[PDB]
This record gives structure tokens, C-alpha cells and sequence, in this order.
């Protein structure tokens, strides 16, 4: 009719802004992720060369 | 006082006061003299109807737009149109309003003059202004960023703008259109026995496409389908019976859009004219447009587009870059509508080219700062 | 600039949902039921009319029958 | 009808799986850049000691 399909429209851009934040949520989620376990190898190299500096 | 924003167009006149959400007035752009003999006496008749009443007198007219591609190509039949929008559609006299019209990229120099020397000849207006119909639907959106594909009927221009710098060496322009779709539908019709011919009967053939086409996702898995089952045939009644009814052509028609070798054209579709335009842009704002492609003009109201070209344009570029496709329910009138904002705004206020101007320089005034 | 995008969005986006099902509503109550009732009610002025029409024939060709 | 209520049901579940799912990773998100900023804090300590050590 007229009105369902306004409604319908309304549902689905509700669907593609929902969609959108989904996907870029989880692209920060892997980039902070990977950030973060790249820090934790530096740290790990360190404690490996302060071990050599020890020795 | 309020501006006018007029906008030619091509199929569709629309036109309306500055500051609204829609046009006031809009009405197919064709003029058509009568073509038989007439022998009623004192009826009325005129020698010319034009707008939306050559649209029900049309058994007995020979419909003619006035504007092929973009350009114009009779300027007394758009003069006429011009006429007829000013005084009836909108019954305001244009010696005391400023107007905007839109003008599709690429186009003729002497149009466009030509156009700003009969609106300040002619019609008497203060004031004029021709905008790039592109700038106009990308206002619309609200955005300031991102590659608009206008696909109108005349014409289909995909302008990149970033950052409210527009990128001229990335203007890609394809003659595909609206017109050139109900040309092959037409065409393509006859494969069931269904003839027309008549300028009268491209009018119905472009109801046809307007209320049944869609756009495929996948080409090839729809030709297999509909040549197997029978879930796709839709009747249509015209206008004095005899329904007809409509198979593959119903995705057939806009398919052309993305593969223009059905008509003949040598181009790519307006899947891969787009990744051309962007990847003609500078490497470090290719992720703000690949995510902020925007939608307009009549023809892209197809339903189930927005997904196809998604799709391509997914398929084509790197992936890791996120796709989006902007594509308001306002499509159609969505130029006339960033054109109402455009001449609403105060510091856009001193760029119109006031008369006193044009007498000093002449029409060659529009190339100038004034642009 | 991007912020009237909520306030002319999010606005129609349940008032012109919500104000389009009233009108909906409103005008098949309105509509439909009254229609019928209508329809009903001359069909049943049409049987009587029906009636009086057959009587009255009837009774003249009866007299006129000469 | 019945088209009406099943597409309007799916819809309204699509956005609500969209919203969750990016919650879930805009929390994961949070606590991986808090647990990225104490690697870094630890990491300018291990420098220091490290430093110390080898003068
Ligand atoms: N709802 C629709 N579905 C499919 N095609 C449409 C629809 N509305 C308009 N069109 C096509 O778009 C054309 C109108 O385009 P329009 O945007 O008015 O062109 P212009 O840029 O000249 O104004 C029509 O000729 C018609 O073929
Ligand atoms: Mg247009």
C-alpha cells in the first residue's frame, strides 16, 4: 500500500546503520587486537635482550 | 525575495520556490504539435501543448523532447517549455525572481550561453545561476565528501568531489540513460509480438518500464530461472486492454546499464565507470569515496540496484576497503532538492550573475569567475 | 553540518509511521463497514422495489388482458 | 496478511543481531586497549631497568 512501504524503508536503513557499526566494530576490535599482541612481542624482546645484557 | 530553482532535466521538468522539501511543479518536458486535420470548428484547438497536457491529449500528438543528451537541441520548443513553467506551472512572473538552472558536466559551451542569454533577454530575470547537476544531489545528502553517479534520463555523469574540492580530471560521462533503456525495451518487446512505434507509444513503453523492471543481483542465474519456471511472468493492462505480459524482459532492459554491448556501446557499465573514476583519483582518498558512493537521478530507482552495484564495485575494488552505497528514498527529486539548499544559503548569496554584469560582458560571462 | 540529519529523519521516521497507521485505520473503519451496511440496505430497497414492480405488472396485464 | 509480519520480524532481528554483535566487540575492543596501554607502561620500565643495567 502506502504507509507499509515507508515503514519497510524505515526498518531497513534502522538494518544498514546496524549492519555498518556492526562490521566497523569488529574491524577496530581486530585492528586494536593486533596492536596490542604486536606490543606484547616487543615487550617479549626486551625481556630477551635484558636477559642477554644480564648474562 | 525567494529564488526560483528550475531544473531542465531531460524527461522530467522540475521546478519550485527556494526553501521547500519538493518541487512545486513537475511535468514531462515534450511539445507536441497536432498532426491530423481537424474538423470541428471553434473547439479551441491549439497549435502546441506542452507539458502535462500533451500527456493526455497524446493519441492525436507527436511528442518531441526538446532535449536529446544533456544539450539542447531546439531552442524554441524549450523556450516555449520555459514559458509554460514560469507562467502556469507556478504563475510567477520572472522579472522579480532569481533562478538556478542545472547543467549536466561536459557539456557545450554555446548551451549554456545560450540558455543565460535568453533567460536574461527573454524572460527579464535579475538574476541567474548554472549549477553542475552533480554538486546539487551530492548538497542533498548532506555530505561533503564522496562520487556521485547521476543517472538521469538524458544522461548518466559521475562527479568525485572530496572535501568540497571537485576533482575535474575524474569526470567520467556516459550517454546511457533512461531514453536509451526504453528504447531497447521497446525493442526488446517485439521478441513476443507486442509493436510499438508511435512517439505516443514510447510513453507507454516507458510505464511499462518504470512500473515492472528491476535489476538483477546475478545476470546469468535469472536468465536460467526464468527460462525454467514461470514465477517471474508479470501482466500488465494497457491503456485499452489487451494485458500483455512480460518475461525475461523485465530484467533484461536495466541489465543494460552494466553491460551497455546490448545496445551497441563500446563503454563498460556504470559498475566499472565508477571504479574507473575513483581509481583516476589521488591514492589517499580513494577509502573516503570507495565508502561515501552516492546515488541520484531518476533511472537509479530501479529496485534492487543498490545491491548489484554493491556487489560490482566489491568484486572490483581491494578488499579490505568497505563498500557503502548511499541511496536515499529521495532519489528522484534529490538534485532539485540540494539545488532548494544550495540557493537557501547566505554566503552563496553574492556568487548569482546579477544583470548589470552580463550587459558589461556579454553571455560569455557565465565561463568567467561567475561560473 | 550532518546533524539535521536526525532532526529530519528520526522525526518522520515514527510520527509519519504512527500518524500513517491512524490514517489507515481510520479510514477503513470509516470505509468498509459502512459501505457494506449501505450496499445491504439499497439491495434490500431493491427486493421491495422488485416486489412492488411484479405486483403492479401483474396486475395491470390482468385488468389489460382483453 | 502473513508477507508483512515475517519480513518485519527478520528485519528487526537483523538489526538487533547487528547491534549486539558490534557491543560485543566494541567491549573486547575497550579491554584490549587497556590491556595494550599496561603493556606500554610496563614496557617503559623493562627500557629503563634495562638501561640501568647496562650502564
Ligand atoms: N520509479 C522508477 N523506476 C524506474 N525508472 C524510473 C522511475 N522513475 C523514473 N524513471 C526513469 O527516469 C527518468 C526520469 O529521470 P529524471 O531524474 O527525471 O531525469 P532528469 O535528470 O532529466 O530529471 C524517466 O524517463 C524514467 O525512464
Ligand atoms: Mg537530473
Amino acid at each position: 500500500m502506502d504507509a507499509i512501504k515507508k515503514k519497510m524503508q524505515m526498518l531497513k536503513l534502522d538494518k544498514e546503520n546496524a549492519l555498518d557499526r556492526a562490521e566497523q566494530a569488529e574491524a577496530d576490535k581486530k585492528a586494536a587486537e593486533d596492536r596490542s599482541k604486536q606490543l606484547e612481542d616487543e615487550l617479549v624482546s626486551l625481556q630477551k635482550k635484558l636477559k642477554g645484557t644480564e648474562d | 525575495t525567494t529564488a526560483l530553482v528550475c531544473d531542465n532535466g531531460s524527461g522530467l521538468v522540475k521546478a519550485g520556490f527556494a526553501g521547500d522539501d519538493a518541487p512545486r511543479a513537475v511535468f514531462p518536458s515534450i511539445v507536441g504539435r497536432p498532426r491530423h486535420q481537424g474538423v470541428m470548428v471553434g473547439m479551441g484547438q491549439k497549435d502546441s501543448y506542452v507539458g502535462d497536457e500533451a500527456q493526455s491529449k497524446r493519441g492525436i500528438l507527436t511528442l518531441k523532447y526538446p532535449i536529446e543528451h544533456g544539450i539542447i537541441t531546439n531552442w524554441d520548443d524549450m523556450e516555449k517549455i520555459w514559458h509554460h513553467t514560469f507562467y502556469n506551472e507556478l504563475r510567477v512572473a520572472p522579472e522579480e525572481h532569481p533562478t538556478l538552472l542545472t547543467e549536466a558536466p561536459l557539456n557545450p559551451k554555446a548551451n549554456r550561453e545560450k540558455m543565460t542569454q535568453i533567460m536574461f533577454e527573454t524572460f527579464n530575470v535579475p538574476a541567474m545561476y548554472v549549477a553542475i547537476q552533480a554538486v546539487l544531489s551530492l548538497y542533498a545528502s548532506g555530505r561533503t565528501t564522496g562520487i556521485v553517479l547521476d543517472s538521469g534520463d538524458g544522461v548518466t555523469h559521475n562527479v568525485p568531489i572530496y572535501e568540497g574540492y571537485a576533482l575535474p580530471h575524474a569526470i567520467m560521462r556516459l550517454d546511457l540513460a533512461g531514453r536509451d533503456l526504453t528504447d531497447y525495451l521497446m525493442k526488446i518487446l517485439t521478441e513476443r509480438g507486442y509493436s510499438f512505434v508511435t512517439t505516443a507509444e514510447r510513453e507507454i513503453v516507458r510505464d511499462i518500464k518504470e512500473k515492472l523492471c528491476y535489476v538483477a543481483l546475478d545476470f546469468e542465474n535469472e536468465m536460467a530461472t526464468a527460462a525454467s519456471s514461470s514465477s517471474l511472468e508479470k501482466s500488465y493492462e494497457l491503456p485499452d486492454g489487451q494485458v500483455i505480459t512480460i518475461g525475461n524482459e523485465r530484467f533484461r532492459c536495466p541489465e543494460t546499464l552494466f553491460q551497455p554491448s546490448f545496445i551497441g556501446m563500446e563503454s563498460a557499465g556504470i559498475h566499472e565507470t565508477t571504479y574507473n573514476s575513483i581509481m583516476k583519483c589521488d591514492i589517499d582518498i580513494r577509502k573516503d569515496l570507495y565508502a561515501n558512493n552516492v546515488l541520484s537521478g531518476g533511472t537509479t530507482m530501479y529496485p534492487g540496484i543498490a545491491d548489484r552495484m554493491q556487489k560490482e564495485i566489491t568484486a572490483l575494488a581491494p578488499s579490505t576497503m568497505k563498500i557503502k552505497i548511499i541511496a536515499p528514498p529521495e532519489r528522484k527529486y534529490s538534485v532539485w532538492i540540494g539545488g532548494s539548499i544550495l540557493a537557501s544559503l547566505s554566503t552563496f548569496q553574492q556568487m548569482w550573475i546579477s544583470k548589470q554584469e552580463y550587459d558589461e560582458a556579454g553571455p560569455s560571462i557565465v565561463h568567467r569567475k561567475c561560473f | 553540518d550532518f546533524d539535521d540529519i536526525h532532526r529530519k529523519r528520526m522525526e518522520k521516521d515514527l510520527n509519519e509511521l504512527q500518524a500513517l497507521i491512524e490514517a489507515h485505520f481510520e479510514n477503513r473503519k470509516k470505509e468498509e463497514e459502512e459501505l457494506v451496511s449501505l450496499k445491504d440496505r439499497i439491495e434490500r430497497r431493491r427486493a421491495e422495489r422488485a416486489e412492488q414492480q411484479r405486483i403492479r405488472n401483474e396486475r395491470e396485464k390482468e385488468r389489460q388482458n382483453r
